[PDB]
């Protein structure tokens, strides 16, 4: 057997790429995880032999840590290669960014002595650059998990666009909820104080799923973000507190000044 | 609708002609007065609704911030 | 006229979208700036009426800003936009991550009352993480422009993975060589070393285009940089110097301790 | 030839797979020559591109600089 970890992109049928979706329709069987029952159907039809992966989350109000469930859905896609079987993993977005269960698959498939890969696909962070019109290069980029930034100590740039990953999750430390709490996002607002003012616009922005949506952009205060509705999906963008300022140390190595850059 | 959408999410002239006329495409794909004014109020719970998978319940965080 | 501009991505044919592909094989004109031969003999199969964006660059050993290179290509698909055309502008990779040309041309547009827009496609880094088997959120991501890196203040979090994009030119201030020089990299390296050891891993990389063709995925040590082969198209990824270290102010305030975590 | 099956093998997982089974069989079958296979076997890909008939193809990828606006 075999492993092939493909991503189908945010947007229906469209955006996964010309070579995963012909992945996905030679496959002996594929496991899922899409972000509603049209990516579903739309799944089905390209290959009709699916397990979907949505089943291993916390049902019916169940108490589960999400580290449970996904070495469940790495153990379900090994047990598929292990058999024998030609596998593909189709995970919404890119299959190895802010996903933990394709690189698990492919290390644990890879250390059993099977052929394993991951095939790259189109992120939210691909689809925000598009949708807010921002490069980015133009002043750098930071990405964290958000509650990786509250619980670790991370240090962001704020000349950047800083994004803040889960933000819906932010602070909530059992990995056994499916969003946080006001009291948790506004320490959040406050140890962001240290960086960005109050009045700061920060953008939460969810990429659209269905040709026929529009993305949310939505712009408000940091000091707004605690009273926001957050959805899973839901990024937080922060954009730069402070332009781009010459840095003298290094031109006098250089041997020049502003003046001399083209 | 999960005809119509699968179509104008992979078709270039469908979603170009759909841009210039939103409501004369969907009329022209069958959608009824009620999917239409979910699309144009950007309702999706009302349109998955309407499509059948009335039940269906995606979480889609694959990954956590408290390492190992 | 309209504009859409889109990705084509890093390997030949196969990661571009499914509806990027449609919008190429569909539009009056396709502005391209692809990898290779290959990449452009594929496209002019799906699309006749190509204007190669390449001839804007630098001819013949000329002395040439990239500044007024990127201008003339935005004038030149903007020109086709006014004449009535619906215009394709095909980038490779991702058509706005460390690329200015299809943002100022989607401004530019917009502005003149033109429909402009930005389709996603998948870029170099998110080429890395598949060929490193990395995910960003593991500890957090951080990208810069090399040069910027050095002419402008910018502080990496090294608990991240740090990438150094266009690394070949890094130190370049004129912005009219295609590469820069073994004693600019030596200045980057002692500018890094404020962060990173000198014997500190680093990875060059460069994302194949060719389906024959393996990454390049080169290990060294920081101090070596300098003497290293480096092609436009090669990216440095700095892993982390430093483990993630528990935020004891944050969880103090959120009432708990590493203990509580999940 | 050399280009339509990059193109394809690009393209096509079935044919993909099968390249990975077994690259010099598959190679031999789409009429790659010695040189052409010796070529991809090195990962030289400026000899590829002489064989594909580059009549030097120039290719400068750099879209953005770190100079600011």
């Amino acid at each position: 057997g075999s492993l092939v970890c493909v991503g189908t992109g945010l947007q229906l049928a469209g955006q996964i790429s010309v070579l995963s979706r012909s992945y996905i329709e030679h496959a002996d069987i594929v496991f899922s995880l899409l972000p509603d029952g049209f990516s579903q159907r739309w799944l089905t039809k390209l290959n009709p032999n699916v397990i979907n992966l949505q089943q291993f989350y916390a049902q019916n109000g169940e108490v589960k840590n999400r580290r449970d469930t996904y070495e469940q859905m790495v153990n379900a896609i090994l047990d598929a290669v292990r058999a024998g079987k030609k596998t593909v993993c189709a995970l919404f977005g890119h299959p190895g960014v802010f996903a933990c269960v394709s690189h698990m698959a492919i290390t644990r498939a890879k250390a059993e002595g099977f052929s394993a890969k991951m095939e790259p696909g189109i992120s939210a962070e691909a689809c925000l650059w598009a949708d807010l019109g921002i490069d980015p290069g133009n002043s750098g980029h930071q990405s964290f998990e958000a509650s990786q930034f509250m619980f670790f100590n991370h240090v962001p740039d704020p000349t950047t666009h800083l994004l803040l990953w889960q933000i819906a999750i932010a602070g909530e430390h059992t990995l056994t909820q499916f969003h946080t709490s006001s009291d948790r996002l506004q320490i959040l607002v406050e140890q962001l104080n240290q960086w960005y003012p109050l009045d700061h616009e920060v953008v939460i922005y969810e990429a659209a799923n269905l040709p026929i949506q529009a993305p949310r952009i939505e712009r408000l205060p940091l000091a707004n973000l605690p009273q926001a509705h957050l959805m899973p999906i839901s990024t937080l963008l922060i954009p730069p507190a402070k332009k781009l300022e010459y840095n003298y140390a290094i031109l006098a190595k250089l041997g020049i000044g502003p003046e001399d850059l083209g | 609708l999960s005809d119509f959408f699968t179509q104008l999410g992979q078709d270039a002239q469908l979603m170009e002609d759909y841009k210039q006329n939103p409501e004369a495409v969907m009329r022209a794909h069958g959608l009824t007065d009620e999917q239409i004014n979910a699309v144009m109020t950007g309702d999706m719970e009302k349109l998955k609704t309407l499509s059948g998978d009335s039940s269906y319940q995606s979480y889609l965080v694959i990954s956590h911030g408290n390492g190992d």
